């Protein structure tokens, strides 16, 4: 087809993914503005294709403010576009590494937010597998900007607590360990990946890093993370504990989203 | 020490049902 073509004018450079170039777009019939993700078709497989419908039925299942709106799906020859609304305040990734790391009160009010939109997948049976702040988009751009749940291209359908092996996707400093240990795994995997995001944004580096990837992924295993000093003095007990609860290495008893909205360190103001 | 940085995205699959 060319319904795309025809109907949006496409302009300016936003980012990319592994295999995504995602630029501005104007609905050339209204003037509205959105986010095209573009991608090149004949280079995927049939297992590529397969998670890109996949991809954009999840999206369209899921209606949340803080979860990107998916506005359309359009395929050509050569190119899939997956219209998005637009979300103008950057990656999460990028207000992180701008401000070397969030107040105890800027990251609460950012992680309940990513919270409740985790909430919501994991409430409608989805898993995200990727969660991770290059995944996360500001709304506002710039202070109290309201987070945007991204990036669906892992996400898979889930029921319940019931976990099975889903393959090994995700990325490596978000990994939970049981994704790692290649066992069963299911909706807790979001919570690990979000206690390592609570981790960046109270100190702006993440808790399991390493030069040699194998060591990394034996540390993300192990749960073997700490609280450096100076950096942690000043940090609250209870926001701790609430990442201690996060990056609990047995999914069975790692806390989960909706149990984490309630943390007093979340809730108690 | 450890630094904030940009990590790619990874799918080796495998899924088994
Ligand atoms: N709706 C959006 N508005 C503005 N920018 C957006 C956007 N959706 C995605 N982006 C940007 O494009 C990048 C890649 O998008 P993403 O959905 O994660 O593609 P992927 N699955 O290949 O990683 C994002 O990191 C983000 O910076
Ligand atoms: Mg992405």
């Amino acid at each position: 087809c060319t319904r795309f073509s025809d109907n949006y004018d496409i302009k300016e450079e936003l980012g990319k993914g592994a295999f995504s170039i995602v630029k501005r777009c104007v609905q050339k019939s209204t003037g509205f503005e959105f986010a095209a993700k573009i991608i090149n078709t004949k280079k995927l497989t049939a297992r590529d294709f397969q998670k890109l419908e996949r991809e954009a039925r999840i999206c369209r299942k899921l209606h949340h403010p803080n979860i990107v709106r998916l506005h359309d799906s359009i395929q050509e020859e050569n190119y899939h576009y997956l219209v998005f609304d637009l979300v103008t305040g950057g990656e999460l990734f990028e207000d992180i590494v701008a401000r070397e790391f969030y107040s105890e009160a800027d990251a609460s009010h950012c992680i309940q937010q990513i919270l409740e939109s985790v909430n919501h997948c994991h409430q409608n049976g989805v898993v995200h597998r990727d969660l991770k702040p290059e995944n996360l988009l500001l709304a506002s751009k710039a202070k109290g900007a309201a987070v945007k749940l991204a990036d669906f291209g892992l996400a898979i359908e889930v029921q319940g607590d019931h976990q099975a092996w889903f393959g090994f996707a995700g990325t490596p400093g978000y990994l939970s360990p049981e994704v790692l240990k290649k066992e069963p795994y299911g909706k807790s995997v979001d919570i690990w990946a979000c206690g390592v995001i609570l981790y960046i944004l109270l100190v702006g580096y993440p808790p399991f890093w390493d030069e040699d990837q194998h060591r990394l992924y034996s540390q993300i295993k192990a749960g073997a993370y700490d609280y450096p000093s100076p950096e942690w003095d000043t940090v609250t007990p209870e926001a701790k504990n609430l990442i201690n609860q996060m990056l609990t290495v047995n999914p069975n008893k790692r806390i989960t989203a909706a149990e984490a909205l309630k943390h007093p360190w979340i809730c108690q103001r | 020490q450890a630094t904030l940085a940009r990590q790619d995205t990874i799918d080796e699959g495998g899924e088994v049902d």
